[PDB]
């Protein structure tokens, strides 16, 4: 396994402050079941997303189903069956921060894992139970795929 | 539904530049019909009122039949009024169609639904059968018949006959009835007679029903809905998430998937993914505190946020109808779980030892009250004896630990004094 | 026609009822509520402001019913712990604790004479305990399923009860006998109250119709379409001109008792409202529920 | 009467019962019967 997260989101606002770049746009999705936020930047040129689209977003820790935890180098010649074969947009990033509503005494209820995909940021701001397998400085995949419903 | 609206907005104004001609009622009726499905119910109501006023003006439009146009506009208008928290106006509008054209079916079918809210034994069960004698080839009116027998599932095996009436080839194929058969066949599961080679045959029968409605309809979701139910009943929860994934992805806004998916999650010790799935089903504007959800909510909860809080939801459930025995039993089982989690290995706070005995006393009073009730959860509750013995030795352990409470009291008093003297030195 | 006071986070847990006074016996200015967090807060609506005056505790289970005595500035509180504890809004102390065991304890019913207290029993009967006694004085032998609502009349001439299957049981508190049995519903009756004149009887079932029957001849005066969710709480204005309706849909409609029309609706509650009650004069409309937010609705 | 054929001939039914059963999208059974058949051979 290694599925740190899994859900259905739907684009609720596309680049809202105005488009800052040209091949990259902010998607402000919301979730459907766990009721999470998402702020994603996608390569809007090779994978275009329009408003009201719904996609299944699986944040995974590895790509191989058995969870054998690859190294972090790119080797294209590989037979092993992956999870990327049933998705359309796969990214690979590094969680760089985990903010939360901790107080000094009791624990936190809402977390925010900020991961960064080679420069293209993401923030999965939810509640502190779905954000469990996320610890700062760890490599993570994105795996999203548009639902044609 | 926004595109037809954008086209009707401009088609409404494009008919005024050539001449001063009022808009025919036929365009306003459909533009209000689109808004009926939307949240612009008041605006669709003004559209329907104006479509009525315009179609009434057609005194010479006897070829286009203004009368059928006022009939359809008033039909959508009573369909809206039933939905605008106003069944009185919907009854009166639907009766104004009955008084002028008793050969109409939807106005006669929509009247029984309004009384079916007050009970399934009123003029609903009568109007629904009166519509079928006038039109027995109406699959809507005949499918409504089997829906009456769904209130009382005592017609479990006997419903097969009344569902196989319009199973003739002239109606074939009908996915609605064939799937209602698979549903009445699945309801027969969850029984301990599976080793009698009886429920396995039932699984294979419903699976054949589903494979047939699969071969003829690959895009029907309800077909895979029962297949996932049977594969879970076969013991494949690891392989039921994959079958339910295609269903969830297509539309997860059906009340069934939020639950069928939630049972695997509560199955794999993920109440963290199961408790939100139950709250999300309860996000609908139909109730607040259902019994069947909260039954599924407490399954293998042992955690501190899963025992004391589970009592709060249990009380929210019994608040609406305390007459159930299983609520009154589970509120006791959780109470014993909490009391044994403070009076066995704890060596814990002092006020809680005082509160745990009060809870244990209430649980013991409920132990005696449950045992006198006749009917049970299709399972006799004669096994309360182990619970009574647990509460007995719990009383003994509480009387043993209430002295630990006083020992910790003297410990904290001497700690505060030995600190007050250090402060007096300063 | 709006909201005057807005009490944010009125509790830790959801509020299930709300009680407010209508007389001048130090009841109309204090607000007694009972929520599931086991806090019987005594809110003192002083200086047109909702201030906490007392904070009463002791209930094992969450408070199920709160009401102010008519001829008396004291109060009481029931819960599902079969321990109905009497309280006093004069000292914030406990009077007594009727152990209505083992479980048979439901909503309260102050008599207008403030001498009897009705409480539902799981057996179907309506046990009439005595306020200063605590013992089971006399119980109505009308069995069935369960009493889901009990109410006293403002002048004390009749008494009704909501069953689990929509069965109004019109009792006679002057002799203790079942006179009528109104079965115009098949939905579990949530709550009901009597008109200020003891002439109309509203019934809050789970069909979303406000079927206002009559008591004098036991007949229906007219079917009012209520909300789309289940009407939980329903109260009459003291001056008898309107009546409010709490449903389970975040909706505070104020229906007319004469024309059967919504004269105003509130949508300030993010959750479903659980308790509604008038003021002594009927302008301020207090409201509670799962939002744990006490809104004070003015309709001058 | 003619009021029946006056209305059943001009109206439009975009949604009915069987519409509700299929997804609005394109979810064939090649991805369904595959696992459905794989589960029967392991038993």
């Amino acid at each position: 396994a290694g599925i740190l997260f899994e859900d259905i989101f739907d684009v609720k606002d596309i680049d809202p402050e105005g488009k800052k770049f040209d091949r990259v746009s902010r998607l402000h999705c919301e979730s459907e079941s766990f009721k999470m936020d998402l702020i994603l930047d996608v390569n809007i040129q090779i994978y275009p997303v329009d408003l009201g689209d719904k996609f299944r977003l699986v944040i995974a820790s590895t790509l191989y189903e058995d969870g054998t935890l690859d190294d972090g180098e790119y080797n294209p010649t590989d037979d092993r069956p992956s999870r990327a074969d049933q998705f359309e947009y796969v990214m690979y990033g590094k969680v760089y921060r985990i903010e939360g509503d901790e107080t000094s005494t009791e624990a936190a209820t809402r977390l925010s894992a900020y991961v960064s995909y080679g420069g293209l940021l993401m923030r999965l701001q939810g509640d502190a139970n779905n954000l469990h397998g996320f610890e700062v400085d760890s490599r993570v995949y994105l795996l999203m795929k548009k639902l044609a419903f | 539904i926004q595109g037809a609206l954008s086209a009707y907005g401009t088609a409404t104004r494009i008919l005024q530049e050539k001449v001063q001609a009022d808009v025919p009622p036929e365009i306003l009726n459909n533009v209000g019909a689109l808004h009926f499905r939307l949240g612009n119910l008041g605006e669709a109501k003004k559209y329907f009122l104006a479509s009525l006023d315009r179609a009434k003006a057609e005194a010479e439009h006897d070829e286009h039949y203004y009368n059928a146009i006022s009939v359809t506009t008033s039909y959508n208008l009573a369909r809206l009024y039933e939905a605008m928290c106003e069944f009185h106006e919907a009854e009166k509008l639907y009766k104004n169609i009955l008084r002028e054209h008793p050969n109409y079916v939807d106005c006669y079918l929509r009247l029984g639904a309004m009384a079916r809210d007050k009970g399934n034994f009123y003029e609903a069960s009568d109007w629904f059968k009166e519509a079928l004698q006038i039109n027995q080839d109406h699959p809507d009116a005949w499918s409504l018949i089997g829906n009456l027998h769904l209130a009382k599932q005592e017609w479990g095996p006997g419903q097969k006959k009344f569902e196989r009436i319009l199973k003739q080839p002239s109606t074939q194929s009908d996915t609605y009835s064939m799937l209602a058969l698979g549903n009445v066949w699945l309801q027969t599961l969850h029984q301990p007679t599976r080793d009698r080679e009886k429920e396995k045959r039932h699984q294979d029968r419903a699976l054949a029903i589903y494979k047939q409605v699969l071969r003829n309809d690959a895009k029907n979701l309800y077909a895979a809905n029962g297949i996932g139910a049977v594969l879970a009943h076969k013991g494949y929860f690891r392989e039921a998430r994959d079958v339910f994934a295609q269903v969830r992805e297509a539309t997860a806004d059906i009340s069934d998937v939020w639950l069928n998916l939630a049972h695997i999650y509560v199955e794999q010790k993920q109440y963290i993914s199961a408790v939100q799935m139950y709250e999300n089903c309860l996000r609908k504007f139909y109730k607040h505190q259902n019994t069947e959800v909260v039954l599924y909510l407490a399954r293998a909860l042992f955690k501190c946020g899963k025992l004391q809080e589970c009592k709060q939801t249990l009380l929210k459930a019994r608040h609406v109808a305390p007459s159930d025995t299983v609520l009154m039993f589970n509120v006791a089982l959780v109470l014993q779980r909490l009391a044994t989690s403070v009076l066995k290995d704890e060596k814990s706070n002092l006020k809680e030892v005082l509160n745990a005995v009060k809870e244990l006393e209430l649980a013991h009073r409920y132990f005696s009250y449950l045992s006198k009730v006749g009917d049970k959860m299709r399972f006799d509750l004669a096994l309360a004896a182990t619970e009574a013995r647990q509460c007995s030795d719990l009383l003994s352990q509480a009387q043993y630990h209430v002295a630990r409470a006083r020992k910790q009291d003297e410990e904290e008093r001497e700690l505060r004094a030995k600190q007050e003297q250090e402060k007096e030195l300063l | 026609y709006g909201i005057l006071f807005k009490q944010e986070q009125a509790h830790d847990d959801a509020i299930w009822s709300v009680a407010w006074g209508t007389n001048k016996k130090e009841n109309s200015e204090t607000v007694v509520t009972g929520s599931l967090d086991d806090l019987v807060k005594v809110w003192k609506w002083r200086d047109e402001r909702l201030d906490l005056q007392w904070s009463l505790e002791g209930h094992q289970l969450g408070v199920v019913s709160v009401d102010i005595s008519h001829t008396l500035p004291i109060a009481a509180s029931s819960s599902l712990d079969a321990h109905i504890r009497l309280w006093d809004l004069e000292n914030g102390k406990q009077i007594k604790s009727i152990d209505a065991g083992p479980v048979d304890a439901w909503t309260l019913a102050f008599s207008p004479d403030s001498q009897y207290l009705a409480t539902g029993t799981h057996v179907g009967k309506v046990n009439i305990f005595g306020v200063e006694s605590g013992k089971k004085e006399y119980s109505l032998d009308t069995r069935g399923k369960f009493i889901l609502s009990i109410a006293y009349s403002p002048d004390g001439k009749y008494l009704a009860s909501g069953a689990i299957d929509g069965i109004i049981n019109i009792f006679d508190i002057a002799t203790g006998k079942l006179l009528h049995t109104l079965e115009g519903h098949a939905m579990p009756i949530r709550s009901l109250t009597f008109s200020p004149d003891s002439q109309l009887l509203v019934t809050a079932s789970d069909d979303g119709y406000i079927k206002i029957y009559d008591v004098q001849h036991a007949n229906l005066a007219g079917t009012l379409s209520g909300h789309a969710s289940w009407v939980l709480n329903v109260a009459f204005c003291p001056d008898d001109t309107h009546f409010v309706s709490s449903s389970s849909d975040k909706s505070v409609k104020v229906w007319d008792v004469g024309t059967r029309t919504c004269v105003h609706t509130f949508f300030d509650h993010q959750d479903q409202v659980w308790g509604v009650k008038y003021n002594g004069n009927g302008s301020k409309i207090v409201s509670v529920g799962d939002d744990q937010e006490i809104h004070i609705y003015d309709c001058p | 009467v003619d009021v029946t054929r006056d209305i059943v001939s001009r109206e439009r039914v975009w949604r009915t019962r069987t519409t509700i059963l299929q997804s609005t999208g394109k979810n064939f059974s090649k991805n369904i019967f595959a696992i459905l058949q794989s589960v029967k051979a392991r038993e």
